[PDB]
């Protein structure tokens, strides 16, 4: 759960 | 100097809980934020991995973060600086990637 920085 | 090494986790924060887990960050942030800068970076000292914890419009967000065996933490996506300090504070300028810059920390308080 790692949105795209 | 006497203060130790490397980060000894240094939980005394609000935008820095190395106790939440990800969700209870993210249910705080439901709490607080909206105003679409909000953030809660999380950061344990035993065994994983840090990540970056904001919140668009209403729609949490998580941003891994780590070093490359280099020594310094980073970002995938995001970017690349020495601590969660400089990572935090940096992005406390801008996002660098996030989803939207940083204004707010948005992690609990203490006790009153």
């Amino acid at each position: 759960t790692y949105e795209t920085l | 100097g006497s203060r130790r090494a490397s980060v000894g986790s240094h939980e005394k924060m609000p935008w820095f809980h190395g106790k939440i887990s990800r969700e209870e960050s993210e249910q705080i942030v439901l709490i607080g934020s909206k105003t679409n800068g909000k953030f809660l970076i999380r950061a344990r000292d035993n065994n994983g991995s840090y990540a970056l914890c904001l919140l668009h419009e209403g729609k949490v967000l998580h941003y891994r973060i780590d070093k490359d065996k280099t020594g310094k933490l980073s970002i995938p996506e995001g970017k690349k600086f020495d601590t969660l300090w400089q990572l935090v504070e940096h992005y406390s300028y801008k996002a660098d990637g996030l989803l939207r810059v940083l204004t707010v920390p948005c992690q609990k308080i203490g006790t009153q």
